[PDB]
């Protein structure tokens, strides 16, 4: 527990202790009022007065305790802010230094390099899979003759009611720009 | 020299934030204080109400002075390029720079950063100019601000007029001093 | 004590740094997102998305 | 520079590059004035 958190806890406790003290005065002021009534009925006017003074003294003590409780709470609410924004400020100071380290050892130039390399190596691994796929295609060339695939596609297209010819092979802005390149 | 442009820039920002809080706080404390004047008037304690009003007039003038210094700080921030560019004082900054130097020893109790702002301006320009500012031998400090941070007691006709208007707002009977109201 | 070892000038500095470093980490994610976009350019043709 | 660095971490405004009572000065003036 931080040294301010110890103070915060003590202030919050003191605010409650005062609030309890005010409630206890309300309880006892109600009790003394009952004793005035009894003393008046018995004609004990000296005792009636003693209880009257108690009742008025606890009525007013309550208000004092209640007002101090309010003040100590307001303070505690403000020390709470300091405790919280302390923690937030220290966390953000931590973030700033750990990001400062990482942005040194991986600067944007080094990231640019890494990204370009990443992309170029995946271009390679695409050239590689292409030539594996063409090695398998030619190795198994007798197992899948072209004409049998073309005829099966046409048969399945006929059953699907699709007019697209499967034996035969199967935008404008690109063509416009192409013409421009040649025309200049 | 000892002049550091980023010290001046950081502290000008801090001064603005602090003055913006003090304006708000002192405006709210005047609301609370004007009710206290009405309480003295209700109690018929008019001679003390006069002296308590002088406190309110001084804090009201102070808030108006803070609004002027917050404007001159924001002007130096707006034209901060000229400060760090030239070695001569630009004529558009003369009022702002001289005023901030003049005000600093008055306000430095409340606005600690304004001490630092004046130190930096007295580093950028000459220490000699820094003396001509503090005495307004430089003949350039803003007059309306010098009036508002004067140490003299308010005109007694202003005190009466304050009481009259506070009396109206809180619906409290007040009769002003005829000897003073004759000077209107 | 705390307002000495973290004064407002030192806080101003820290805050400016904090902001500038997050501007950097946004330039960084932008160029990672453009590296992935161009690396996978054949998997998402523009006309098929449109 | 090390003193300034340690002063910055301590939150102390005292400049460490630069160099860092009245009765004595009064009496000094008296000695010269006579």
């Amino acid at each position: 527990m931080s040294n301010m958190e110890k103070h915060l806890f003590n202030l919050k406790f003191a605010a409650k202790e005062l609030s309890r003290s005010a409630k206890k005065c309300d309880k006892e002021e109600k009790a003394e009022k009952a004793k005035i009534k009894k003393a008046i009925q018995k004609g004990n006017m000296e005792v009636a007065r003693i209880h009257a003074e108690n009742a008025i003294r606890q009525k007013n003590q309550a208000v004092n305790f209640l007002r101090m409780s309010a003040r100590v709470d307001a303070v505690a609410a403000r020390v709470q802010t300091a405790v919280t924004m302390g923690k937030v400020t220290k966390s953000m100071a931590g973030v700033v230094k750990s990001m400062d380290a990482t942005l040194k050892t991986m600067n944007l130039e080094k990231i640019s390099a890494l990204m370009d390399k990443f992309e170029h190596q995946f271009e390679t691994l695409d050239v590689q899979t292409q030539q594996m796929e063409d090695t398998v295609s030619s190795t198994t060339t007798l197992t899948t003759p072209q004409n049998q695939v073309d005829m099966l596609l046409q048969e399945m297209a006929d059953e699907a009611g699709l007019d697209l010819n499967m034996e035969l092979p199967q935008d404008e802005l690109s063509q416009r720009l192409a013409r421009l390149r040649d025309q200049v | 020299s000892g002049f550091k442009a980023e010290r001046l820039r950081v502290n000008l920002r801090l001064v603005i934030n602090r003055l913006k809080l003090l304006e708000k706080k002192k405006t709210e404390l005047a609301q609370k204080a004007r009710k206290e004047i009405a309480d003295y008037l209700a109690a018929g304690k008019d001679e003390r109400a006069r002296i308590r009003v002088e406190h309110i007039i001084r804090e009201d003038y102070l808030v108006e002075a803070m609004e002027i210094l917050e404007l001159y700080c924001d002007l130096l921030l707006a034209r901060f390029g000229l400060i760090q560019s030239m070695k001569e004082l630009d004529s558009g900054l003369a009022e702002s720079v001289s005023t901030l130097i003049w005000a600093a020893p008055r306000l430095q109790s409340e606005v600690a950063e304004l001490k630092i702002v004046a130190d930096q301006l007295c580093a950028k320009y000459s220490k000699e100019y820094g003396k001509l500012c503090r005495t307004n031998q430089i003949g350039t400090v803003n007059d309306r601000l010098m009036h508002k941070l004067s140490v003299e007691a308010p005109p007694k006709i202003l005190v009466e007029r304050y009481l009259i208007e506070i009396a109206k707002n809180y619906n409290v009977p007040y009769e002003p001093d005829s000897v003073v109201m004759a000077e209107a």
